[PDB]
């Protein structure tokens, strides 16, 4: 009786599992690592922080190898809790990645957003929101730290941190553009926010100490590092109506093996709105009572999953004109892909197709070579806009193909591509391969 | 013009959009070496024997159906042993 | 095609050993199939990044990402 | 700084740097075979509806197929809360035939029952978001729905089937469609007038390989290590309100077998493995006047209030012998899955794994019931005496009783997952165990 | 003038107005072979 009943019940099933075995579990042997040592180090910034200013900074040659960055910000509430969406992430609209005076990568505040909204999940998503955001019934006056991390292929992992002891002559910075304007901190849509206080910004790097046989090591040899970088573009979104469905030829201006594409379609008035406004609960300022209006967010509460409200009817990849897969419907990108692909929950109007396996690693898992496809595009439908966004009963009672009034108002569209290319370091220089 | 190719009897075989270059690319090859079970095309051999018919028999059971029971009754594989690469018909095309 | 191409070794949810815990193999270092933590490369002698049979240095998962493999 | 960590080495540091094995600071990479993979539509064969009997035929467009996700589009036949994931309902079954023999085969509530065990975090919700209407959809509301397949090359690319090898046989799924549908054309045992019909398509993931792995697969033998799902129903030995109803239930099992599963029900509703009660989420209505305890809310049939759960404890036998000891039902339903799987399982579900890790493709440990010549599994059940309709009866009672509506789970449903070897070879392939 | 009865020596036309066929594609294993024309490409454009 016990687990020996089992245990003795060897049948001819079972040479398949446990024959002339291979593995056990029940030991690990763990590996032997080189000395290390990660210390978080305030770099300098230069120029002036402020709305609307562009600062930057050089990283500093204190370690041997660089990895995480996190940029902090103090910010305070120019209104009451439901005023912001993720404000930190807002206010660093862009950041540019240099090494050797060479650009090696770009993200976007809406990148920021996009790559949470498909990548993050779980308490990761919302332990992300708690740097980036006030997610505690915040009042007008808040004042609060923020961390936004940066999310540069070197600053996910140790295996591909830069290898600052590495380039001698080569210094890397970062270039760091603040927004004009932040929804809920200094501006109330567009009304500017009286006595609203200008940002602190301080940039952190985590850099990696080695022992002295390493430390050599990298300094003496080359290093070829497969790095990601981020391809983005900003087009005109074909809007659609109350009696059509738009559609759309869009020229994907995309080259090396991209691993995946994602896009949204957004209201640019309004940081982070993929989604159309509506007067049910969540969907826009006010919604669910008498002072709803549709041409305003709940900024708190902007994202949703509620794909009515969504413009995506259905999409396809083309190369030089011929079909990637066959033609599938916008909630297909939103949420099958991702499913599939990443495992989490995609927001309402975000969009995946993945050429790899598994998009979110390091390893590659089967690519686009677009720099191979002398005219990709991608090829999308838009919904009907007949939903009289007001209507709770028109918005949360109706079908596939519409969606609301107010869905006209996403007019940008943004498409993002990442790829796979090689940081090359010699001698102590450093740049692309391509 | 294929004169090079794998005859089946008197066919040239296709299977993947290609004719068949050599019995290398058939199925088959991966199990020419175990004594199969049946072999797919199953030509009969010298005609099949007729129905042997009575009227005693058919009238005395009124129907019944009374099958026997010291038939062969080929067997099938046990759950336990797999299947044997022996139970893979055979389609021997040539 | 005259090439040792293994099987697939995907990230499982349990660590495993090899059962060849004397001589420690170095193809079993980067074989994400039994480890679960972290990929490093394996440092041989004087610490000396030895790359192991099969798996490929950056350069060459580059060229294998952008130009092509073989046959 | 990092320094300062560095410099503090001495005898215990051995043991983890001593003698480097790897290094965290470089990634190494796998040069892997090329591949592409193309999503391609498969036609249905017979008359798509409720209550009807349909299937298709996997062509051989690809080399290997992976995921299959099946789409429906479902009609509203009320308002928000009277759903509950109506797609994998309405997807009563899918039975896998390969050449004619039947490989495996899924059940809606097989569905239901792995989703609340293996599923979970926003991985589950996005599947939730995949199968029924989360946003709060009214009466009238249409939905495209995607139902992914879970046959053991559904979930893994290790695991594709090798559709090249197959020259001789087909790959076949039959899908049964519930004749019913809560919320969709059934309300309890009442139709809804005016119902529509599901529409539906099944889409199967295809992947193409280059010419030598391809080459490899037309020529090598193949054997893969799969997963197979074996599936009984039982009457429950009813509990009541005087008494703890016991019952030994022999597992018609074979094979090895990772791990069991089984949840109790009521056939009428849905995923309805609790009790109904009168306390939020627990019965239409719950926490009103106009709550009914014969009625679920089906938005919220799942709960985690154990409360509600009818199992008191059980204990496997094999060949008469117990092979542990008896554990309450909340050792099933709470601590199984925080040891084996990691995830939350709603009240009414229970497992057993024989594996250290059923979560996962690898083996890690079976029960082969090929050896065990009479397994039984012995439930005890809770006395059903306490007032579904009096909240406090309910949310202050004790471990050994639940709801009087706990009787109206009188179905068992158990489940065995366990690992079969499929061989092909010749173009032709099947199971090498019965 | 009777538009349910044809003028039997003239039922043929040419003219597309009186035709049914809006637009039409073929498909080949779910896929498109051909993006959706419209009824006179197949009437006029292929036979030319």
């Amino acid at each position: 009786a016990g687990g020996l009943s089992q245990l003795v019940a060897y049948g001819a099933q079972d040479v398949y599992l446990t024959g002339n075995p291979q593995i056990t579990f029940f030991k690990t042997v763990y590996r032997r690592y080189t000395n290390f040592a990660i210390e978080s180090i305030q770099q300098t910034i230069n120029g002036s922080v402020g709305f609307g200013n562009k600062v930057s900074t050089q990283i500093s040659r204190n370690g041997d190898l660089i990895t995480d960055i996190v940029v902090e910000f103090v910010l305070t509430k120019g209104g009451n809790g439901g005023t912001t969406y993720y404000p930190a992430e807002e206010l660093l609209q862009d950041v540019e990645l240099e090494i050797g005076g060479q650009r090696i990568d770009k993200h976007y505040n809406d990148w920021f957003r996009t790559y949470d909204a498909l990548f993050r999940m779980n308490d990761d998503r919302y332990n992300y929101r708690r740097m980036t955001d006030w997610v505690n019934n915040e009042l007008v006056g808040a004042q609060k730290r923020f961390y936004v991390p940066l999310i540069f292929f070197f600053n996910q992992t140790p295996g591909l941190a830069l290898p600052l002891i590495a380039l001698q002559y080569h210094e890397v910075k970062l270039y760091f553009t603040l927004a004009s304007q932040v929804q809920g901190v200094n501006y109330n849509g567009s009304s500017a926010i009286a006595g609203a206080a200008q940002p602190t910004m301080s940039v952190w790097v985590d850099y990696i100490f080695l022992d002295t046989q390493e430390r050599t090591r990298f300094a003496q040899l080359p290093h070829e590092y497969l790095i990601e970088q981020l391809q983005f573009t900003g087009s005109e979104t074909a809007t659609p109506s109350a009696t059509t469905q738009a559609s759309q030829n869009i020229r994907l201006n995309f080259n090396h093996p991209t691993k995946y594409l994602a896009w949204n379609f957004n209201n640019p008035t309004n940081y982070g709105q993929y989604t159309a406004l509506a007067n049910i609960p969540g969907a826009c300022s006010g919604a669910g009572t008498a002072a709803a209006t549709v041409t305003t967010p709940d900024y708190g509460n902007t994202g949703t999953y509620n794909e009515q409200l969504a413009v995506l009817d259905s999409a396809k990849i083309q190369l030089n004109g011929q079909d990637r897969f066959a033609t599938r419907k916008g909630s297909y990108f939103n949420k099958v892909q991702p499913y599939q692909s990443i495992g989490g929950v995609t927001p309402a109007g975000v969009y995946l197709y993945s050429f790899a396996l598994k998009p979110a690693g390091r390893q590659p898992s089967g690519t686009c070579n677009f720099s191979r496809i002398d005219n990709a595009t991608l090829s999308l439908t838009y919904k009907t806009c007949s939903i009289d966004a007001t209507s709770p009963a028109a918005v949360l009672g109706n079908t596939e193909t519409v969606t609301a009034n107010t869905a006209t108002l996403l007019t940008a569209l943004n498409i993002y591509a990442k790829n796979y290319n090689v940081l090359r370091i010699m001698s102590g220089m450093g740049g692309l391969a391509y | 013009g294929y004169e090079n190719s794998y005859d089946a009897n008197g066919a040239r075989l296709v299977m993947d959009g290609k004719v068949v270059k050599s019995e290398c690319q058939l199925p088959s090859y991966q199990i020419r070496n175990s004594k199969h079970h049946t072999q797919l095309p199953m030509r009969s051999l010298n005609e099949p024997p007729p129905m042997v018919e009575d009227l005693v028999d058919e009238s005395l059971f009124e129907g019944l159906q009374g099958y026997p029971v010291d038939e062969k009754l080929d067997l099938l594989t046990p759950p336990g042993t797999a299947t044997p690469s022996s139970e893979w018909a055979a389609i021997n095309y040539g | 095609p005259s090439y040792q191409i293994r099987n697939s070794k995907h990230h499982t949810q349990l660590p495993m050993r090899s059962l060849n815990e004397p001589p420690p193999m170095v193809e079993d270092l980067v074989d994400e199939s039994l480890f679960e933590g972290l990929q490093g490369y394996p440092v041989d002698e004087k610490l000396d990044l030895l790359t192991p049979p099969g798996t490929a240095t950056p350069s060459s998962e580059w060229a294998a990402i952008n130009y092509g493999l073989t046959n």
